[PDB]
C-alpha cells in the first residue's frame, strides 16, 4: 500500500506571473520520489487517515 | 475521502521542503 | 618557402576557435548588479 | 474608479499596490488566476486592472 510519486505535489506557490526564470522557494511540498501512501480501490468501508501538514 | 455507493491512487504528505522551479515563456512551470 | 602552410594553419586555428576571460568579466559584473538590486 | 491613461508617468494603485511607473499596452498572456507581474530583478513589472 505504498508507491513511489514521481515528480508530483509541485504547483505554483503563488499568483505572481514570472516568465523563463528559475525562481526558488522554499515552502509545502510533496518531496520528489516520496514514499505516498497507496491505496486500492476495486479497510474499503472506513479509510480515515490523519491530516499533518496538507495532503496530496 | 467518499465515493458514490451505487484506480491506482495515492495519498502523500506535504512538508516544508525547497524546491527550485522553471517557469516558461507561457508563465507556466515546465519543470 | 611554406606559405601555404601558414594561410592554411591560419584557417585551421581560427577553425578550431569557431573566450574564457571576456565571458568572466560580464559575468562578474552581472552578479555584481543583481546582488546589489536585490539588497 | 479612475479612468485609465497610459503613456504618461502616473501613481497608480491596482488592487491594494502601490508603485509609481507609466503603462503601457502589452501583449504577453496570464494565467486566469494570475494577477501580479515580475522579472528576475523581483519588482512589478505587469499588472492587469
Amino acid at each position: 500500500a505504498y508507491t513511489n510519486s514521481f515528480t508530483r505535489g509541485v504547483y505554483y506557490p503563488d499568483k505572481v506571473f514570472r516568465s523563463s526564470v528559475l525562481h526558488s522557494t522554499q515552502d509545502l511540498f510533496l518531496p520528489f520520489f516520496s514514499n505516498v501512501t497507496w491505496f486500492h480501490a476495486i479497510r474499503f468501508d472506513n479509510p480515515v487517515l490523519p491530516f499533518n501538514d496538507g495532503v496530496y | 475521502t467518499l465515493l458514490a455507493l451505487h484506480a491506482a491512487y495515492y495519498v502523500g504528505y506535504l512538508q516544508p521542503r525547497t524546491f527550485l522551479l522553471k517557469y516558461n515563456e507561457n508563465g507556466t512551470i515546465t519543470d | 618557402e611554406n606559405q601555404k602552410l601558414i594561410a592554411n594553419q591560419f584557417n585551421s586555428a581560427i577553425g578550431k576557435i569557431q573566450l574564457g576571460k571576456l565571458q568572466n568579466v560580464v559575468n562578474q559584473n552581472a552578479q555584481a548588479l543583481n546582488t546589489l538590486v536585490k539588497q | 474608479s479612475t479612468n485609465l491613461v497610459k503613456n504618461k508617468c502616473v501613481n497608480f494603485n491596482f488592487n491594494g499596490l502601490t508603485g509609481t511607473g507609466v503603462l503601457t499596452e502589452s501583449n504577453k498572456k496570464f494565467l486566469p488566476f494570475q494577477q501580479f507581474g515580475r522579472d528576475i530583478a523581483d519588482t512589478t513589472d505587469a499588472v492587469r486592472d
